[PDB]
């Protein structure tokens, strides 16, 4: 197990393999955290929460 | 949904309801966008006009949260096949946009190969509807919930006595009395992910609700994310 076959490459969301390290990604509505790893709402009602 | 539970307070947000003249559901819907819901190309012959309703959970009663919306395009797949159910998918653009709000959210779209490799190999996925409750039953009137097991493609294959195309999953159980059933179909198929659902599946159809050696078969919703993804833009 490697990069994004390890645990999902550490990622949030979405786990890219660009050259031989892992890109996360984050689905519309939802910003790289500054970690390169986590997904940040833009605004409220992100896709696929569970409201309260 | 035969079995399962029903969607507690905000859990099921991103389920919608196609609903009849009569304001009553005849299938299922997963909201994408403001703007746009997801449902199955077989759903689209079932009523002459319909309105997509969202917000509920409970058809006996108002709880505050219910909408109900005009559909201004409905933008089937070209290829749909009456005969096998094969490019299972349709996406509606509605009149008003849905304001979001407790009970009403979308479902994240995935990206394909992310998707396939980290969201169809978990153990399960959840689909939901307002569907009969058993093969012969009535439609529930409650929203239901059921954790569906993903099939192994193969032993699918072996169990269905109809073609599974490259479009379409299997979930469900073997034996286990749990399976969607009449009413769900388009309704939505998500998978979590650290908290987070994204829309894997569209209910296409089974053979009966539920029946032993069978499986749901779902809409491959990974199949079609650039389809979809042009269909939300116009
Ligand atoms: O979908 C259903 C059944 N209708 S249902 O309303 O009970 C129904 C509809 C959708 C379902 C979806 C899932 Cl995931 C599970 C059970 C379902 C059950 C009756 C037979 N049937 C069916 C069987 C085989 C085939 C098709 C069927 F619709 C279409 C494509 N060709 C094969
Ligand atoms: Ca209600
Ligand atoms: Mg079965």
């Amino acid at each position: 197990r490697k990069l994004c076959s390890l645990d999902n490459g550490d990622c949030d969301q979405f786990c890219h393999e660009e050259q031989n390290s892992v890109v996360c990604s984050c689905a519309r509505g939802y910003t790289l955290a500054d970690n390169g790893k986590a997904c940040i709402p833009t605004g409220p009602y992100p896709c696929g929460k569970q409201t309260l | 949904i035969v079995g399962g539970q029903e969607c507690k307070d905000g859990e099921c947000p991103w389920q919608a309801l196609l609903i009849n003249e009569e304001n009553e559901g005849f299938c299922g819907g997963t909201i994408l966008s403001e703007f746009y819901i997801l449902t199955a190309a077989h759903c689209l012959y079932q009523a002459k006009r319909f309105k997509v309703r969202v917000g509920d959970r409970n058809t006996e009663q108002e709880e505050g949260g219910e909408a109900v919306h005009e559909v201004e395009v409905v933008i089937k797949h070209n290829r749909f096949t009456k005969e096998t159910y094969d490019f299972d998918i349709a996406v509606l653009r509605l009149k008003t946009p849905i304001t979001f709000r407790m009970n009403v959210a979308p479902a994240c779209l995935p990206e394909r190969d992310w998707a396939e490799s980290t969201l169809m190999t978990q153990k399960t996925g959840i689909v939901s509807g307002f569907g009969r409750t058993h093969e012969k039953g009535r439609q529930s009137t409650r929203l239901k919930m059921l954790e569906v097991p993903y099939v192994d493609r193969n032993s699918c294959k072996l169990s269905s006595s109809f073609i599974i195309t490259q479009n379409m999953f299997c979930a469900g159980y073997d034996t286990k009395q749990e399976d969607a059933c009449q009413g769900d179909s388009g309704g939505p198929h998500v998978t979590r992910f650290k908290d987070t659902y994204f829309v894997t599946g569209i209910v296409s159809w089974g053979e009966g609700c539920a029946r032993k050696g069978k499986y749901g078969i779902y809409t491959k919703v990974t199949a079609f994310l650039k389809w979809i993804d042009r269909s939300m833009k116009t």
